[PDB]
RNA sequence: AAUCCCCCGUGCCCAUAGCGGCGUGGAACCACCCGUUCCCAUUCCGAACACGGAAGUGAAACGCGCCAGCGCCGAUGGUACUGGGCGGGCGACCGCCUGGGAGAGUAGGUCGGUGCGGGGGA
RNA sequence: CACCUCGAUGUCGGCUCGUCGCAUCCUGGGGCUGAAGAAGGUCCCAAGGGUUGGGCUGUUCGCCCAUUAAAGCGGCACGCG
RNA sequence: GCGGUCGCCUCCUAAAAGGUAACGGAGGCGCCCAAAGGUCCCCUCAGGCGGGACGGAAAUCCGCCGGAGAGCGCAAGGGUA
RNA sequence: GCGCUGACUGGGGCCUGUAGAGCACUGAUAGGGCUAGGGGGCCCACCAGCCUACCAAACCCUGUCAAACUCCGAAGGGUCCCAGGUGGAGCCUGGGAGUGAGGGCGCGAGCGAUAACGUCCGCGUCCGAGCGCGGGAACAACCGAGACCGCCAGCUAAGGCCCCCAAGUCUGGGCUAAGUGGUAAAGGAUGUGGCGCCGCGAAGACAGCCAGGAUGUUGGCUUAGAAGCAGCCAUCAUUUAAAGAGUGCGUAAUAGCUCACUGGUCGAGUGGCGCCGCGCCGAAAAUGAUCGGGGCUUAAGCCCAGCGCCGAAGCUGCGGGUCU
RNA sequence: GGUGGGGUUCCCGAGCGGCCAAAGGGAGCAGACUGUAAAUCUGCCGUCAUCGACUUCGAAGGUUCGAAUCCUUCCCCCACCACCA
């Protein structure tokens, strides 16, 4: 017999809205494990590091080098 | 001493077809130039056997010129180990790095009957001007006894130029 | 030694500010003088400046400071500006910086 | 018998034999070499059957370089087969060898002497080979 | 007002701005510096943080330059691979078409650029 | 492995009756021999025919007795209820 | 049947969204902390080298170099000066 | 009911960490150098202590490997926007189901043995339900192609065009002599055709034939004798266009014989290597054989280029049916 | 027949790849003890020879620089496997 045999549930992680999608206040934007997308303008980040639109708007991505990747919501939806 | 081959020009004409044609694709470049060239394969082999990035190939090619090219890469395709592309580096006078063969001249030179010859490098990398190009390098070193290791400045350093360093290294020793 | 306590604590106190997204009232106190800008980030642009250098005053820098404080309100409040966030940068909020701050009232408020 | 000391995982997946490639391939250490014509898992007990064929031909003389190494664990099910329960039971190790790679590669021996040794050495191998010499094409580096 | 150059802030690009070596700056800014009464301080120490200063020095720090030993960036050609279409081999696997096309490596490149506001020069 | 057969494809061994294969046990023909002869060894050709009787065990097989040119090995639903 | 297993977390398998199987490869949980919690204020590692009584490979001290390889209560991953 | 939103496609953004590759991390890892620790061999036993043809840290040169490594990273894939797209498309509400044993094949993996008409997933397809049609001898799932009905009409697909058997004994060019085709591998071979590379050669080579076939000498060693051929070696030296103290037969050791190596004869090629095409060996199983069969050899086989024709329930032509 | 483990000087016996002619015990020879012995203690323990030289691990051959120690091979053992329904 085998002492192996487990695995855990898929956590269905990753990005839930991409650039230039129209979001709404509260929409969550990224589901993620560490801080690998840091919150930008109008983007909150919850205790599971999870990012959500603060305002209705549209989503843009920004790659700031050693500063990291950033998700902003650009208002006036 | 002087290696002339040939060359030609190309723009379109898939290298698959050329290669199928007996002609070895390649490129021609230096600081001032980049150009697509091909050569005959059989022609190139006979020269490159000899030349081998140690010596200057003067090309030629149509609109006949003579370009002081060093060959700086050969890409062989691994399956058949036959060269599938060459790129020729054209000289003009600025100090430039390259590989100069070594000549070990002498007897075992110390601890004879018997030592260990033990050549570490068959070549060396040296920053050298196009004008004076040292086609080989004399290594005598009467000893070379047990426990001695030749580094860099213990080498001839032909009147042309200096090294590509680092001066601390090993070339021959006897253990 | 990479990236000193100075420049950490500096970032640490700055980054928090730049989050709330107000106008930033930045404060540079030197050994002689004390200067203050009011900056709009995302336009990357200074709006209203004040200093002991440009107002050519001296006499006891904590008192000088409060003066470049009242000086900044004045100039700034004039453009519509109210509600900023007080930088304080590397400085403990104390002394000369506390004073430019607590003289930066009558406009540019909540500190 | 070659075999890694201190493995990180015993038992790794089989994976494919595709794409003759990836280094080795140019004869860096010696005067002559054995190059792989076809892909194979080549077994530690195969490599040493080649090594010894050659040292025997040099009468303990010469220099021999090997240059493939069996780091891939080979499992087997005891006899007693039945599919399941687990995976089980590493026998040997193999090195994966795709075409154009140099294994072995002698030096410090007369040409016809080494060429006879490499030919022997080759018969101990499951795939086809090619004997090679060394070249301008094997560059400098 | 503008244009320029130098400094002080403060952003942006996020190493082509970095390490190292050399050189250079004190009028002004900045630093070190002079003190520890006072505010306020260091699990001990005004080191730091803080205040009051202004004699000195640009030694340290910083700013500005220069050098390619390192670091970093890096083609063009050519391959690998491959979306779609076809073949071949007992097999492991291979090949052709059409479109896309790396990685390493070669040539090279670089000792930053730039915005807003100050202070000073013209 | 689980593909036809569980609304049934009777299962070992023996006996009877064979037929086929040849990787040949014997007989026939060969090469080599570390083949003097005789007698072997090994390998090649060859499936025409042959290929014993007993003790023990349900046995196949094996061991053993006495012989023999030899006491062949397989397949045919481990051939054939 | 016997053996193993049965819910939860981490990684790989998984074919660069998600998801994805096998008695496929490996590991972990069934707790814990009144501070290991909120906030404000400071502080920045491991490691290497040189120095220094009892001090040793490493107790504490000083110098320089060290961009994170340390730490984050526990498995792994992601994250993080 | 809504009614242009659909699959698919164009452009644009964003997301990702696989193929490939890489070694910067985690490990593995070949050769070398330089070096802590050390096996030690030992110099002393006080710190000492020189060498490594063993381990082996770090470090540097060279060289690799990895599902649970990644400094890199394609093609693709996903999602939103804007456009095309009127489709037995799409969305919303409801009524009725059936299904929840799948299978083969391709591709990508795992398990297995780089076994299975094996097993387990992924993406695709077909069978299922297209065991209706054509091709593949026959044959669910391979190639062709989606059968509404009728016709003694046409064009094609796949595959075919010597006869069984509809259409070429078609036209060029080349290869193979095995009946290969009508196959099974390592490996082997003056098979045969081609493209090379190297050596030697009219200072006349390769082949034969004519001629010479050392001497100190038994070489010493061993020896009744090895005086090359019972044999372990110093295989050295001379004179020569030139014979190895000698390769084999011989052998009472010798005698005798041959070879090597040269001279001459003659007269144009010769020997080595690598590559490609087709073939040969390797090649033994059980009721009677066979490529489907006859039969085929400048092909009726294989490669290259052509031109025609045959060929389905596909397509067309004519008539008809039903639904929309 | 097939795979698990075993052969150590005359006997039992320990054995790391750098030491292994191989320590540890009994034999077995020599000395001392004793009137002489047995027991006990001492030295010798394959051969010489000063050290050290030299072959021994059942026989052989490999691997390694080095093998009693790894690798097969011919034996030589008792723990185990071979119909079948
Ligand atoms: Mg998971
Ligand atoms: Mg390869
Ligand atoms: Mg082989
Ligand atoms: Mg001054
Ligand atoms: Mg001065
Ligand atoms: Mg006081
Ligand atoms: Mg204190
Ligand atoms: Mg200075
Ligand atoms: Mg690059
Ligand atoms: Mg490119
Ligand atoms: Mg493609
Ligand atoms: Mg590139
Ligand atoms: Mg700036
Ligand atoms: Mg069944
Ligand atoms: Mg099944
Ligand atoms: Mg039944
Ligand atoms: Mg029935
Ligand atoms: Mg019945
Ligand atoms: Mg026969
Ligand atoms: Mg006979
Ligand atoms: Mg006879
Ligand atoms: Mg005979
Ligand atoms: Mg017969
Ligand atoms: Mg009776
Ligand atoms: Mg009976
Ligand atoms: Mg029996
Ligand atoms: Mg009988
Ligand atoms: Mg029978
Ligand atoms: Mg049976
Ligand atoms: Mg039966
Ligand atoms: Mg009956
Ligand atoms: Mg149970
Ligand atoms: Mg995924
Ligand atoms: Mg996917
Ligand atoms: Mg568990
Ligand atoms: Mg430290
Ligand atoms: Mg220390
Ligand atoms: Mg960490
Ligand atoms: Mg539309
Ligand atoms: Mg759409
Ligand atoms: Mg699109
Ligand atoms: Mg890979
Ligand atoms: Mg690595
Ligand atoms: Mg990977
Ligand atoms: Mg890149
Ligand atoms: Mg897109
Ligand atoms: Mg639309
Ligand atoms: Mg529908
Ligand atoms: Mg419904
Ligand atoms: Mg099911
Ligand atoms: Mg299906
Ligand atoms: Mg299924
Ligand atoms: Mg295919
Ligand atoms: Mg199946
Ligand atoms: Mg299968
Ligand atoms: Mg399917
Ligand atoms: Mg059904
Ligand atoms: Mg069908
Ligand atoms: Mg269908
Ligand atoms: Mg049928
Ligand atoms: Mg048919
Ligand atoms: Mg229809
Ligand atoms: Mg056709
Ligand atoms: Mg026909
Ligand atoms: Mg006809
Ligand atoms: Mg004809
Ligand atoms: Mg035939
Ligand atoms: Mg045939
Ligand atoms: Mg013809
Ligand atoms: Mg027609
Ligand atoms: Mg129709
Ligand atoms: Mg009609
Ligand atoms: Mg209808
Ligand atoms: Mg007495």
């Amino acid at each position: 017999s085998t002492r192996n045999g487990r695995d855990s549930q898929a956590k269905r992680l990753g990005v839930k809205r991409y650039e230039g999608q129209v979001v709404r206040a509260g929409n969550i934007l990224v589901r993620q494990r560490g801080t690998r997308f840091k919150p930008g303008k109008n983007v909150g980040m919850g205790r599971d590091f999870t990012l959500f639109a603060l305002v209705d708007g549209v989503v843009e991505f920004q790659d700031r080098g050693r500063l990291g990747r950033y998700v902003h919501v650009r208002p006036l939806a | 001493m002087e290696y002339r081959l040939k060359a030609y020009y190309r723009e379109g004409e898939k290298p698959s077809a050329l290669r199928r044609a007996g002609k070895l694709p390649g490129v021609m470049y230096n600081r001032h130039l980049n150009r697509k060239v091909y050569v005959d394969l059989v022609e190139f082999d006979k020269v490159f056997r000899q030349a081998s990035i140690h010596h200057v190939i003067v090309l030629e090619l149509p609109d006949g010129q003579s370009l002081p090219t060093l060959v700086r890469q050969v890409n062989l395709d691994k399956r058949r180990r036959r060269p599938e592309h060459v790129d020729f580096f054209v000289l003009s006078d600025e100090p430039v790095e390259m590989y100069v063969p070594l000549r070990f001249v002498g007897t075992p030179a110390g601890v004879r009957a018997g030592g260990v010859l033990q050549e570490i490098h068959r070549d060396i990398l040296v920053k050298v001007s196009p004008r004076n190009i040292p086609e080989f390098i004399e290594v005598d070193v009467s000893g070379l006894e047990i426990g001695d290791s030749l580094h860099a400045s213990d080498l001839k350093l032909p009147p042309g130029v200096e090294l590509a360093v680092s001066p601390e290294e090993t070339i021959a020793a006897v253990v | 030694a990479r990236l000193t306590a100075y420049e950490r604590r500096k970032f640490r106190v700055r980054n928090r500010i730049k989050r709330t997204g107000r106008l930033r009232l930045s404060v540079f106190r030197s050994l002689k003088h004390i200067y203050a800008q009011i900056i709009d980030d995302e336009k990357g642009v200074t709006l209203v400046s004040a200093s002991s250098l440009a107002l050519k005053l001296k006499g006891n820098k904590t008192e000088v400071a409060r003066q470049v404080g009242r000086a900044l309100a004045e100039k700034a409040l004039a453009l519509g500006i109210k509600q900023v966030a007080f930088d304080r940068g590397p400085y403990k909020y104390h002394g000369r910086v506390k004073a430019l701050a607590e003289g930066a009232r009558e406009g540019g408020l909540e500190f | 018998m070659l075999m890694p000391r201190r493995m990180k995982y015993r038992k790794q997946q089989r994976g494919r034999l595709k794409g003759a490639t990836k280094g080795g391939d140019y004869v860096a250490f010696g005067d002559y070499g054995l190059v792989a014509l076809e892909p194979a898992w080549i077994t530690a007990q195969q490599i040493e059957a080649a090594r010894v064929a050659m040292v025997r031909h040099f009468r303990r003389g010469g220099k021999i370089f090997i240059r493939i190494f069996p780091d891939k664990p080979y499992t087997k099910k005891p006899l007693e087969v039945r599919m399941g329960k687990g995976k089980g039971n590493v026998e040997g190790y193999v090195a994966v060898v795709k075409p154009g790679r140099v294994m072995f590669e002698v030096a410090g021996v007369t040409e016809e002497q080494a060429m006879e040794a490499l030919r022997i050495a080759g018969h101990k191998l499951p795939i086809k080979t090619k004997i090679v010499r060394r070249d301008a094409y094997d560059e400098a580096q």
